C-alpha cells in the first residue's frame, strides 16, 4: 500500500502542501495558522486513536476557526433578539451603529 | 456552511445525475463530465480562497489540466464510435453483455 | 442578504447546470455550460480570485468551441432538441429548477440540514478575513509558487500532457 | 503607525459591539454576555461578522467588497 | 486495520532492521528452506514439461538456478518472518508487563475445591 | 502500435499506480489515478476490432465517474478540515463518497457491471493487465483509510460481490467473462476482511494475483477464449490442460492447494472479531465459483472432447515465444500452503 | 460594480438596437421570402445533417495546448522568486515538453487534415 | 468557555495623527529614520505577544512620537514640505519619481534646520535589534499541557516462544 | 564535421523557421548557465522587502545586528545603485 519513499530518501515530493501552517511564500499565514499549529503539536507522536480523544479541544477550536458555525449561530441569535426588540420598539440602536459615527484613523 | 457552498454542491449533484442518466448522445454525457469538473474547480477555489491557503492556490489549476486530458480522451473515443456507426448514440454500444 | 449578488450568481450557476444536464442538443448544452462558466468566474472574482476565474472562463470557452465543432459533425440530429421541444427534457429541466427552489427555500427562511450540514443564510460576506496587509496578491503568489515549490507537480503534469498527445493520436489511428 | 491605529479601531468596534450586546440580551434566559466560542483564551482575529454585525448595509458592503469592486 | 505499520522507529522500506541481527539465523538445513528448494525443483520440472523437453534431465544448469534462487529468497524470507514474530512477542510481553491491572495474577484453586457438575451418560 | 509507444504507455500505467502508492497528498493520489486511466485507455484498444472500442468507452466512462466522485470526497474532506494528507477522512459523508468511488474503480457489486463487458471486449493480455495490475491502487488507498471505513457498507458490498460473482460465473461459456466474475468474487473476499486486518487483504491480493497470472498465461499459451476452443487443447498439449485443471482446483479454494490459504486466513481473522455468520455465508457462497471452475475442468482436462482434422497440422509446430514466469506462477499458485506463516512478513 | 454597470449598458444598447430594427420598418413576410438561401435553387438536403471535420485531431490537440498556456501564464509572477534557477529550469522543462509534443504530432502526420 | 476581555473606550483614546496618506508618504523616510526606536519597540511587542490588547501603551507612544515628528516639521519649515506632498498627492500612484525637485528642497531644508539625514536605499528594510524591559512571554499561544507520549521500546529481542504458534506449525 | 554542415545547409535552404527556432531555443537553454548576471538577478529579487522586517529582542551579544537602520551593520544595497 503506502510505500513511504519520501521518508526513506528524505525527498519531500508533496509534504510541503499537506498543511496550511507549512512554509508559505512570503510568510503569508493561513486564516487558522495558530489553531492548526496547536492541534498538530498536541497530536504529534501519540497516534490517531489517542489523538482523536486527547486533542479534541484543539481540533474543535480548529474546526470552529475553519467554518465558524458557533460564531454565526451567536450572531444570528443576537440579530434576532435585536429585531424582536426593535419591532415592538424598546431598543433604539445607538447613532454609531446607524452610520452617524465619527471615524478614527 | 453558507448558501454558496451548497449551491456549488447542488450543481455537482445535478451534473452527476445528468451523467448517470443517459439519453442518447455520448456528447451530452461528456458535457456533464465537464460540468462536474467545473463545479469541483469552483468549490475547491472557494474553499482555498476563504481559508487563505496560499500554496493550495496552485491546486485548482492542476485540476483544470487533468480535466482537459479527460475531455480530449472522451472526444477521441467519440470519434471512433462515430466512425463505426455514423452516430454517437449510446444504444450502439451493446456488442458486449453481462 | 446584502445585494444578494453572490446568491444570485450561484443560483444562475445552478440553473445553467440544470440546463445542460437536462441534455438538450449539445449546442444548447454548450451554451448552458458557457453561461455557467462565466457565472462561476464572477463568483470566484467576488472572492478575490481574479486569475482563477478568468483562467477557468478562458479554458472553458476554448473547450466549448471544440465541443461545438464536434457536435456539428457527430451529434447533429436533424431536428435538434431545445428545452421545450420534448417532454423528457422539459421535465428534467423543470425538476431541476423545482429542486433548486425547494432546497433554497428550505435553507433560507429556516435552518435545515440536507446531507452534511445546515445553513441559515446570512450572506457569504460574513466569513471574510478582515486581513489588512500586502503589496501583492496572495492568489497570484500562490499560483506562481508552482515553479519553485511545485516541481513534482510540474513534472507529473507535463508528462501527463505529453502522454495525452501520444494517447489521443494512438486512439484515433484506427486501422 | 497603521498597525497601532488598526488595533485601536478593531478593539473599539469590538467594545461597542459588547456594550450593545449587554443591552440587547438583558432578558434572554441564560445568555452569558461576551462569551467566547473557543476553548482557548488567546486572541482570535475577528470575522467581520463580529465587527460589522450590528451596522448598516452600506459599511458592510464597503468592508466586504470595496477593494474588489474598486476600479 | 494495520497492526504494526505505525510501530515507532520503523524504517519505511528496510525489510530487515538492525535489531534483527540479535536473533539466531535459520539453519541451512531448515525444513522450510528444504521446501523452498523443492518448490524450485518443481518449477524446473514444470519448465521442462511446458517447453517439451525431457522432464527429469533436460537442463541441469536451469534446474540448479531454479533451486538456488528459491533457496536464496527463502532464507531471507524466513529471517524476516522470524524477526516479525519475535517483535510481536516482545511487544506483547512488554505490554503485559506495563499494564498489570489488566492482566491480574489469579490464585488458582485445586480440583478438590472446584465443584463441577456431573452429567451421567445413560 | 509501435513497440516503443506500447512500452511507454505500460510505463505510464505503472507510474500512475506507483504515484498512488507512494503519495501522502490526496491531490497526487488523484493525479496518479488520472494518469493511470489516461495511459490505460489505449492499451485496451491495441487491436482495433470495434468491440475493443466499446470496452474502452465503457471503461473510460466508469473510471471517470469514479474519479469525479473521488475528487468531490477529497474536497468535502478538505472543507470540513483543511487537510490534504491521506488519513482517516474526518468527514463521514466524504468517507461514503470515497468508499463508493473506490468500489466503482475496483468493480465491487453493485458497480460490477462493466467488468465482464470490458474483459470480454479486450484481448487476453489486456485482460491480464486489467484484472491484475488495476486492483493495486484502489486497494492501496482503501488500506490506508480502513480505520474510518464504515463496516456495514463495505461488508454489504463485499457480500454482494461474492454472491454476484458466483451467480454470474455459472452462466458463462466464454473464458474471459468467467475470469471477470472470478475477479469480482475475489475482490469481495479481499474487501470483506479489510476493516479488520489489512495484512489478510494484502495476502489475498497476492495469492489471487499469482493464480490469475497463471490462468491468463495458460489461456494465452493455448489460444483459447471459449470453452469449446479450450476443449481442443488436450489433443495438442495435454500438460497445459493438466496444469490448468490443477490451477482451477486451487482457485476453488480446495486444500491443500494455495487458494485455500487466503479464505482460511480470512475466516479465522473474522472469527476473532466475533463475526461468525458472515464468514459462513462467504465460505458457502464460494462453492459456486468452485462449481464453475469444475465444469471447465470437466470440459478441458478430465474428459476428452472431439477434435478436428486440421489439428494434425498443429502437431508439427512448437510454441515459439515462451513465458518465463509461467512455471514459477503455477508452482506458487498451487504448492505454497505449507509456507503459510510467512504471511507475518507482510505486516 | 462599475464593470457590471458597463456590461448592463452595452447589452441594453444592443438589445434596444435590435428592438428598433425589428419594430420601426414595415414587414412583409411571406413563405417565399423567408425560405432558405442556396443561390436561387432549393436545398437538396438539410443543413442539420452531419458535416465532416477534417481537422478533428488538431481540434483535440488544441485542448491540451490551451491548458498549457494556462500553466504558463503565471510566469511573470514566478520570475520574482528567489529560487530563480529552479523556476527557470521548470519553465524551460514545460516549454520543452510542449515543443516535443508538437514535434511528435508533426512527425506522425497528426497535423495533416483527413481527405 | 470564557469571557473575552476587552479594553475600555477610555484606554483606546489617543491623540490621532490626522494627516493624509500623501503627507505620510512624503515624510516616510525621515519619519522612519527619526521615530525608529518606539516603532520597533511596538512592533516587537506586537509580534511577541500576538495580542493587540497587550501592546496599547507602545502604540500610544508610537502616536506620540509621530506627533512630535510632525510638530518639528511644521515648526521649522512647512512650506517646502507642503509643496513636496502636494506634488506627491497629485499622482494617482503617489510616485516619488515625479517630485524630485520638491523632495530635494524638503531634504535641504531639514538637513540644515534639524540635521536630518535621509536614509539610503536598503536601510529602512534592515532587521534591527531592540532593547526592551518587557519580559519575554512564556506561553503566548496559551497552549495546554501536551499529552504524554507512548512510553518506549526497551530491552533485547528474543526469538518468539514456540515459534509462530500458528495452528499446527511448530516453527 | 562534414555531415552536419551539409544537413545545416539543407535545413537553412528548406526550413529556415525551424532552424531559427532551434537556435533561439538552444541559446535560451545554454546562455543563463554561463552568465554572471543570474546571481545579480537572484540578489535583486532577494533585496525587495515585501514584508515588514520584524526586529530582534536584544539579548546582548549580536554585534552584527544593527540597532538603527542607519547604523553601518547589516546588509548593504550599495552594489545595486551602481548597477
Ligand atoms: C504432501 C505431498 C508430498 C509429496 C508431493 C507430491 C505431489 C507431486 C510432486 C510435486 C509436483 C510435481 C511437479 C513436477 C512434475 C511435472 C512434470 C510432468 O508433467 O510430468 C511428466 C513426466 C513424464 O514425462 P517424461 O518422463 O519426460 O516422458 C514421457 C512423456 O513426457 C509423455 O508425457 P505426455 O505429456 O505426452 O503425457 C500426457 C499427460 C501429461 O500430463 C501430465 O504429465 C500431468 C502433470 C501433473 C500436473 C502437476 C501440477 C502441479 C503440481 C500440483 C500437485 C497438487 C498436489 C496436491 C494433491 C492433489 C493432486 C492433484 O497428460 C495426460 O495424460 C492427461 C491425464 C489427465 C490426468 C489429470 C491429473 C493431472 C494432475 C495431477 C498431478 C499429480 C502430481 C503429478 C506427479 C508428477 C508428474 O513426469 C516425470 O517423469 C516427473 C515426475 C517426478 C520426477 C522424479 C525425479 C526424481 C528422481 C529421484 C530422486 C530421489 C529423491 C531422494 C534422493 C535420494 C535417494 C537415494
Ligand atoms: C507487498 C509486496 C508485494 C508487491 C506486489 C506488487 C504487484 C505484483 C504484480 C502485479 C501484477 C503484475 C501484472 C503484470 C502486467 C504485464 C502486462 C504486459 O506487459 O503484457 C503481458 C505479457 C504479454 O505476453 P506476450 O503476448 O508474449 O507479449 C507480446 C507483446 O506484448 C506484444 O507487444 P509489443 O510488440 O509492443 O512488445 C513490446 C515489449 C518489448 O519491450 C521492448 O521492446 C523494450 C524497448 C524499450 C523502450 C524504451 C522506453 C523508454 C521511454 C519511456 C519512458 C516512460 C517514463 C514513464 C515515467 C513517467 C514519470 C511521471 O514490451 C512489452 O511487452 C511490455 C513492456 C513492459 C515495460 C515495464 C516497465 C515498468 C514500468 C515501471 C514504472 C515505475 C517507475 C517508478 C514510479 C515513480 C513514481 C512516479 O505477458 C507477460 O509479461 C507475463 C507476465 C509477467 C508479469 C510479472 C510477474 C510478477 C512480477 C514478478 C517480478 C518481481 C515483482 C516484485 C519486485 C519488487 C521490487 C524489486
Ligand atoms: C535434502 C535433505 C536435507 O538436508 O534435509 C535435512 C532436514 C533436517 O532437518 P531437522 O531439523 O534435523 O528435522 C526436522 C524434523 O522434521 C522435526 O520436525 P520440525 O519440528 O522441525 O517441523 C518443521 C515444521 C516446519 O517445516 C515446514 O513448515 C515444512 C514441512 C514440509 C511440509 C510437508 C508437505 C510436503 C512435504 O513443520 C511443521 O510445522 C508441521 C506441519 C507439517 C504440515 C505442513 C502443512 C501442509 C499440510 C499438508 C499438505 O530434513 C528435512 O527437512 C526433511 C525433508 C523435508
Ligand atoms: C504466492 C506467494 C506470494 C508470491 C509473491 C511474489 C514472490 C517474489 C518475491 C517478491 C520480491 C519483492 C520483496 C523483496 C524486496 C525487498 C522488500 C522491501 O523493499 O519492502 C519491504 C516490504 O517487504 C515485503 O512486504 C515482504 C515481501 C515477502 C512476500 C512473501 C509473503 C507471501 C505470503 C506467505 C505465503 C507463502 C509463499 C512463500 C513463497 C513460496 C518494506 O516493508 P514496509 O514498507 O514497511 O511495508 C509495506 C506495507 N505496509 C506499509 C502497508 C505495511
Ligand atoms: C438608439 C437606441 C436608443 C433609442 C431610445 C428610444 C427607444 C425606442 C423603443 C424601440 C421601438 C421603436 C418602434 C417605433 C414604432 C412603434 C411600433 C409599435 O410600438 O407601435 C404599434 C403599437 O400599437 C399596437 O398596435 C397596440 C397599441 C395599444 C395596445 C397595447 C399598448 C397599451 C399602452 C396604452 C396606450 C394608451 C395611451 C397611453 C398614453 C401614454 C405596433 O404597430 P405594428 O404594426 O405592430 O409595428 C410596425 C410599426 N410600423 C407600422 C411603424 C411599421
Ligand atoms: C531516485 C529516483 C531516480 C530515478 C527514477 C526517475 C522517476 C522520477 C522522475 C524524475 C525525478 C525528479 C523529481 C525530484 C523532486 C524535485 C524536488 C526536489 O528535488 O528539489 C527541487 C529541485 O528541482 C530542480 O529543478 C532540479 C530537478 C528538476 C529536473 C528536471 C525535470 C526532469 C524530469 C524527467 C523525468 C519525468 C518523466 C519524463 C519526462 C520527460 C527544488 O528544490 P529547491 O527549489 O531548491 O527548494 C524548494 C523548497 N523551497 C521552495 C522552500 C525553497
Ligand atoms: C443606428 C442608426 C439608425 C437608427 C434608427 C433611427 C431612425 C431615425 C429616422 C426614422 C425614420 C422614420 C420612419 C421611417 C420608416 C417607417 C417604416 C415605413 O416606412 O412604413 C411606412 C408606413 C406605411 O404603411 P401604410 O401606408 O399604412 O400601408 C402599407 C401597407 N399597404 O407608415 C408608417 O407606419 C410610419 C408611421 C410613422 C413612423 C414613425 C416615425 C417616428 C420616428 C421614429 C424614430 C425611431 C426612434 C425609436
Ligand atoms: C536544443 C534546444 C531545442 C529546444 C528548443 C526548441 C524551441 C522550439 C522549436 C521546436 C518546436 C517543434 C518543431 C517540430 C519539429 C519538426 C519536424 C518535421 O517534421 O519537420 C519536417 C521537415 O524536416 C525538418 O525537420 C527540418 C530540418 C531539420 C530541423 C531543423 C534544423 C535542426 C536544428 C538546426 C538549428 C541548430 C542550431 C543552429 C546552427 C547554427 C550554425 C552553426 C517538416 O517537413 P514537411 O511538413 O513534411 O514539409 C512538407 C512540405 N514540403
Amino acid at each position: 500500500p503506502f510505500f513511504d519513499v519520501q521518508k526513506r530518501l528524505g525527498l519531500d515530493l508533496d509534504r510541503w502542501m499537506t498543511i496550511q501552517s507549512a512554509e508559505q511564500p512570503h510568510k503569508i499565514p493561513g486564516r487558522c495558522h495558530a489553531f492548526e499549529k496547536e492541534w498538530i503539536e498536541c497530536a504529534h507522536g501519540i497516534g490517531g486513536i489517542r489523538a482523536e480523544k486527547e486533542c479534541k479541544i484543539e481540533f474543535d477550536d480548529f474546526v470552529e476557526c475553519l467554518l465558524r458555525q458557533k460564531t454565526m449561530k451567536r450572531l444570528s441569535a443576537i440579530k434576532r433578539q435585536r429585531d424582536k426588540l426593535i419591532k415592538e420598539g424598546k431598543y433604539t440602536p445607538p447613532p454609531h451603529h446607524l452610520g452617524k459615527e465619527d471615524p478614527r484613523p | 456552511m453558507p448558501l454558496v457552498y451548497m449551491n456549488i454542491i447542488m450543481a455537482f449533484a445535478i451534473a452527476l445525475a445528468g451523467l448517470l442518466m443517459y439519453r442518447s448522445h455520448l456528447m451530452s454525457s461528456l458535457l456533464c463530465l465537464e460540468g462536474m469538473m467545473l463545479s469541483l474547480f469552483i468549490m475547491s477555489t472557494l474553499i482555498i480562497l476563504n481559508t487563505h491557503f496560499t500554496l493550495a492556490n496552485m491546486m485548482p489549476i492542476i485540476l483544470l489540466v487533468f480535466a482537459a486530458c479527460e475531455a480530449a480522451l472522451g472526444l477521441s473515443l467519440l470519434v471512433m464510435v462515430s466512425n463505426t456507426y455514423g452516430t454517437d448514440y449510446v444504444q450502439n454500444l451493446n456488442l458486449l453483455q453481462c | 442578504m446584502t445585494m444578494y449578488i453572490a446568491f444570485i450568481l450561484s443560483t444562475i450557476f445552478v440553473i445553467g447546470f440544470v440546463g445542460f444536464s437536462s441534455k438538450p442538443s449539445p449546442i444548447y448544452g454548450g451554451l448552458g455550460l458557457i453561461v455557467s462558466g462565466g457565472v462561476g468566474c464572477g463568483i470566484v472574482l467576488n472572492f478575490g480570485g481574479s486569475f482563477l476565474g478568468l483562467m477557468v472562463f478562458l479554458i472553458y470557452l476554448g473547450g466549448m468551441l471544440v465541443v461545438f465543432g464536434y457536435t456539428t459533425a457527430m451529434a447533429t440530429e436533424m431536428y435538434p432538441e431545445v428545452w421545450v421541444s420534448n417532454k423528457t427534457v422539459f421535465g428534467a429541466f423543470v425538476s431541476g429548477l423545482m429542486m433548486e427552489f425547494c432546497m433554497v427555500y428550505y435553507a433560507l427562511k429556516e435552518e435545515e440540514v440536507e446531507i452534511i450540514f445546515k445553513f441559515n443564510g446570512l450572506g457569504d460576506w460574513v466569513i471574510y478575513d478582515t486581513g489588512d496587509s500586502g503589496f501583492f496578491s496572495e492568489e497570484a503568489m500562490g499560483i506562481a509558487a508552482l515553479y519553485s515549490y511545485g516541481t513534482w507537480l510540474v513534472i507529473v503534469t507535463g508528462w501527463s500532457l505529453l502522454i495525452g498527445v501520444v494517447v489521443i493520436m494512438e486512439i484515433t489511428r484506427g486501422n | 503607525l497603521f498597525q497601532a491605529e488598526k488595533d485601536r479601531r478593531v478593539l473599539q468596534m469590538l467594545r461597542e459591539n459588547l456594550e450593545e450586546e449587554a443591552i440587547i440580551m438583558k432578558d434572554v434566559p441564560d445568555w452569558k454576555v461576551g462569551e467566547s466560542v473557543f476553548h482557548t483564551t488567546r486572541w482570535v482575529t475577528p470575522m467581520m461578522g463580529e465587527l460589522y454585525g450590528l451596522r448598516t448595509n452600506e459599511e458592510i458592503l464597503s468592508a466586504t467588497y470595496g477593494f474588489i469592486w474598486y476600479t | 486495520m494495520t497492526m504494526m505499520s505505525g510501530r515507532p522507529g520503523r524504517v519505511p522500506l528496510q525489510f530487515l532492521p538492525n535489531e534483527a541481527r540479535s536473533l539466531p539465523p535459520p539453519k541451512l538445513t531448515d525444513p522450510r528452506l528444504v521446501y523452498m528448494g523443492f518448490l524450485g525443483y518443481c518449477s524446473g520440472l514444470i519448465d521442462n514439461a511446458i517447453r517439451r523437453r525431457p522432464v527429469v534431465s533436460a537442463g541441469l544448469h536451469r534446474q540448479l538456478l531454479y533451486v538456488t534462487s528459491f533457496v536464496f529468497f527463502g532464507y531471507y524470507l524466513l529471517k524476516r518472518q522470524d524477526y516479525m514474530y519475535a517483535l510481536r512477542d516482545h511487544d506483547m510481553f512488554a505490554y503485559v508487563k506495563s499494564h498489570p491491572e489488566d492482566f491480574p495474577e489469579k490464585d488458582k484453586k485445586t480440583y478438590g475445591e472446584i465443584l463441577e457438575e456431573f452429567h451421567p451418560v445413560r | 502500435m509501435n513497440p516503443i509507444i506500447y512500452t511507454t504507455l505500460i510505463m505510464t500505467v505503472m507510474s500512475g499506480t506507483m504515484l498512488v502508492m507512494i503519495s501522502s497528498h490526496w491531490l497526487l493520489i488523484w493525479i496518479g489515478f488520472e494518469m493511470n486511466l489516461l495511459a490505460m485507455i489505449p492499451v485496451l484498444m491495441k487491436n482495433f476490432n470495434p468491440r475493443a472500442t466499446e470496452a474502452a468507452t465503457k471503461y473510460f466512462l466508469t473510471q471517470a465517474t469514479a474519479s469525479m466522485m473521488l475528487m468531490m470526497a477529497i474536497i468535502i474532506n478538505l472543507l470540513y478540515s483543511g487537510q490534504w494528507t491521506i488519513t482517516k477522512m474526518f468527514n463521514p459523508v466524504a468517507m461514503t463518497m470515497m468508499t463508493m468511488a473506490l468500489a466503482m474503480k475496483l468493480g465491487l457489486s453493485p458497480f460490477h457491471f462493466w467488468v465482464p463487458e470490458v474483459t470480454q471486449g479486450i484481448s487476453l493480455q489486456a485482460g491480464l493487465l486489467l484484472l491484475t495490475w488495476q486492483k493495486l491502487a484502489p486497494l492501496s488507498v482503501l488500506c490506508q483509510i480502513s480505520q474510518s471505513i464504515n463496516p456495514n457498507l463495505m461488508l454489504t458490498m463485499a457480500m454482494l460481490s461474492i454472491l454476484i460473482g458466483g451467480w454470474g460465473g455459472l452462466n458463462q461459456t466464454q473464458l474471459r467473462k468467467i475470469m471477470a466474475y472470478s475477479s469480482i468474487a475475489h475482490m469481495g473476499w479481499m474487501t470483506a476482511v479489510l476493516p479488520y486486518n489489512t495484512t489478510m487483504t494484502i495476502l489475498n491480493l497476492l495469492i489471487y494475483i499469482t493464480m490469475t497470472l497463471a490462468m491468463f498465461m495458460l489461456l494465452i499459451h493455448s489460444s483459447a477464449t471459449t470453452t469449446l476452443s479450450l476443449s481442443h487443447t488436450w489433443n495438442k498439449m495435454p500438460v497445459i490442460t493438466s496444469l490448468m485443471m490443477v490451477t482451477l482446483l486451487s482457485m476453488g479454494g480446495l486444500p491443500p492447494l494455495s487458494g485455500f490459504m487466503p479464505k482460511w486466513m480470512i475466516i479465522q481473522e473474522m472469527t476473532k472479531n466475533e463475526s461468525i455468520i458472515m464468514p459462513t455465508l462467504m465460505a458457502m457462497t464460494a462453492l459456486l465459483n468452485l462449481y464453475f471452475y469444475m465444469r471447465l475442468a470437466y470440459s478441458s482436462s478430465l474428459t476428452m472432447f472431439p477434435s478436428t482434422n486440421n489439428m494434425k497440422m498443429k502437431w508439427q509446430f512448437e510454441h515459439t515465444k515462451q513465458m518465463k514466469l509461467l512455471p514459477t506462477m503455477i508452482v506458487l499458485s498451487t504448492l505454497v500452503l505449507p509456507m503459510t506463516p510467512a504471511l507475518s512478513s507482510l505486516n | 460594480m462599475n464593470i457590471m454597470l458597463t456590461l448592463l449598458t452595452n447589452v441594453t444598447l444592443a438589445s434596444l438596437l435590435v428592438l428598433i430594427a425589428f419594430w420601426l420598418p414595415q414587414l412583409n413576410a411571406y413563405s417565399e421570402k423567408t425560405s432558405p438561401y442556396e443561390c436561387g435553387f432549393d436545398p437538396m438536403g438539410s443543413a442539420r445533417l452531419p458535416f465532416s471535420m477534417k481537422f478533428f485531431l488538431v481540434a483535440i490537440t488544441f485542448l491540451l495546448f490551451d491548458l498549457e498556456i494556462a500553466l504558463l501564464l503565471p510566469l511573470p509572477w514566478a520570475s520574482q522568486t528567489n529560487n530563480l534557477k529552479t523556476m527557470l529550469t521548470m519553465a524551460l522543462f514545460l516549454l520543452i515538453l510542449l515543443a516535443a509534443s508538437l514535434a511528435y504530432e508533426w512527425t506522425q502526420k497528426g497535423l495533416e487534415w483527413a481527405e | 468557555p470564557g469571557i473575552v476581555e476587552l479594553p475600555t473606550l477610555e484606554d483606546l483614546k489617543v491623540q490621532e495623527v490626522k494627516v493624509s496618506s500623501s503627507v505620510l508618504k512624503a515624510a516616510a523616510h525621515h519619519y522612519g529614520a527619526q521615530c525608529d526606536k518606539p516603532n520597533k519597540e511596538f512592533m516587537l511587542c506586537r509580534w511577541e505577544e500576538k495580542d493587540p490588547r497587550r501592546c496599547l501603551e507602545e502604540g500610544k507612544l508610537v502616536n506620540q512620537c509621530a506627533l512630535d515628528f510632525f510638530r518639528q516639521i511644521k515648526r521649522h519649515c512647512a512650506e517646502p514640505f507642503t509643496e513636496y506632498w502636494t506634488c506627491i498627492d497629485y499622482s494617482g500612484l503617489q510616485l516619488f519619481r515625479h517630485c524630485r525637485k520638491q523632495q530635494a528642497k524638503f531634504d535641504e531644508c531639514v538637513l540644515d534646520k534639524l540635521g536630518w539625514v535621509r536614509p539610503d536605499l536598503g536601510e529602512l528594510s534592515k532587521v534591527t535589534k531592540v532593547k526592551t524591559d518587557r519580559p519575554l512571554p512564556e506561553n503566548p499561544y496559551h497552549s495546554r499541557a501536551r499529552p504524554e507520549p507512548n512510553p518506549e521500546a526497551e530491552g533485547d529481542l528474543k526469538p518468539a516462544k514456540h515459534g509462530s504458534r500458528l495452528f499446527f506449525w511448530t516453527m | 564535421a562534414g555531415r552536419i554542415a551539409s544537413f545545416l545547409k539543407n535545413a537553412w535552404a528548406k526550413e529556415p523557421v525551424l532552424v531559427a527556432s532551434f537556435a533561439i531555443g538552444g541559446l535560451a537553454i545554454i546562455l543563463p548557465s554561463l552568465s554572471p548576471y543570474t546571481n545579480y538577478a537572484i540578489r535583486i529579487n532577494r533585496a525587495t522587502p515585501y514584508n515588514y522586517p520584524v526586529p530582534l529582542r536584544d539579548d546582548g551579544n549580536m554585534p552584527d545586528v544593527p540597532s538603527h537602520p542607519q547604523d553601518p551593520q547589516g546588509p548593504s544595497l550599495e552594489w545595486l545603485k551602481n548597477l
